[PDB]
């Protein structure tokens, strides 16, 4: 009556393929707001596209980041710090942006396991993301959210899927990732990863494509953190 | 370091 | 279509 | 005395590492201003952004355009307004760069390398301006592109040597938009050849560092006479 979803999939799918994400968001975008659950296409298409938007971003963040830090001259120094706040700003409209279709519209319209889990997972990432560019006061209360979501969403997974699962096996990865990155917590890391490596490769054998690339990432990771 | 892809 | 110069 | 030139370039580099080349242009795009003839460096930071910035629009005129000709009625009409957005976007960066070229650039080119460069430059905006142009503005705007790549063609056969990458670029996108615009195969590949061959027979002298960019344009210039033939 007052707009139309399916035309605003139609132009998502199209600004895909012109590689326009930030188009393709704001269209995702609108339709998550509709308030309809979100098929399994429309799930990835708001994935995909609010992972390469922020994910420039992200990229461009560390950049500048290391720039400002590899020169401690006064003023060229300053123009980094300056063009590193303006890329902050556009990452936290991001990520507020996210957050709230998560948790407005998406985790609580969620009505199988497998999905309540991987709303809760891109929760915890997009959390994540704030707090890797977080200043000292609010910093702790945003990777408690992170936490807290993973946390929800690992436990999910626990009870309602295989070890294999790649959605499962996403959420182990991001969420090591978290203690490792985030709370500098290399135990907890290489535990979280290895127990839910392990689990997976201990099944290997019931698939198989999509859970291999997260197991190899998964053990990567590892041999990286030990060292 | 490696988050979902 | 035909290729032009790269920057 | 008003603003501060070295601050925007290096702010245009940093733009480049972060790989943001809207903001890296919209330096260079100030720098120009400013008036002073342009270094080397910045000339290129300055034809590297706007080549990206042009480039990913025209990437994606092209798919929304080949999908609008594929296709019903109101897929096709979507595509027609998304193409059109495109084209916008795509002739305010066109418009910004001729402005910066025929106002700032080639009027304070003082040696005949950089008057060639910015001539071709003039040339291959106005034909990325014709790969978009509707039918009544189209005939003027080929012709601008043509002038510019003709005026810049002539002074590089005089004041340049022919192994020169930016006289051969100039050869290439030159044949390229007779090929593609004019649709004229004979003088796109005679172009193209006669540019390649006269190359060629000076490869015996050529310089470290003029010797990869010129060598790359004529494996360009071949696969190109390779497809048209």
């Amino acid at each position: 009556s007052h707009m139309d979803k399916n035309e605003l999939v139609q132009k998502a799918k199209l600004a895909e393929q012109a590689e326009r994400y930030d188009d393709m968001a704001a269209c995702m975008k609108s339709v998550t707001e509709q308030g309809a659950e979100l098929s399994n296409e429309e799930r990835n298409l708001l994935s995909v596209a609010y992972k390469n938007v922020v994910g420039a971003r992200r990229s461009s963040w560390r950049v500048v980041s290391s720039i400002e830090q590899k020169t401690e001259a006064e003023k060229k120094q300053q123009m980094a710090r300056e063009y590193r706040e303006k890329i902050e700003t556009e990452l936290r409209d991001i990520c507020n942006d996210v957050l709230s279709l998560l948790e407005k519209f998406l985790i609580p319209n969620a009505s199988q396991a497998e999905s309540k889990v991987f709303y809760l997972k891109m929760k915890g990432d997009y959390y994540r993301y704030l707090a890797e560019v977080a200043a000292g006061d609010d910093k702790k209360g945003i990777v408690d959210q992170s936490q807290q979501a993973y946390q929800e969403a690992f436990e999910i997974s626990k009870k309602e899927m295989q070890p294999t699962h790649p959605i499962r096996l996403g959420l182990a990865l991001n969420f090591s990732v978290f203690y490792y990155e985030i709370l500098n917590s290399p135990e907890k890391a290489c535990s979280l990863a290895k127990t839910a490596f392990d689990e997976a490769i201990a099944e290997l054998d019931t698939l198989y494509k999509d859970s291999t690339l997260i197991m190899q990432l998964l053990r990567d990771n590892l041999t990286l953190w030990t060292s | 370091k490696l988050s979902l892809q | 279509r035909s290729l032009s110069a790269p920057g």
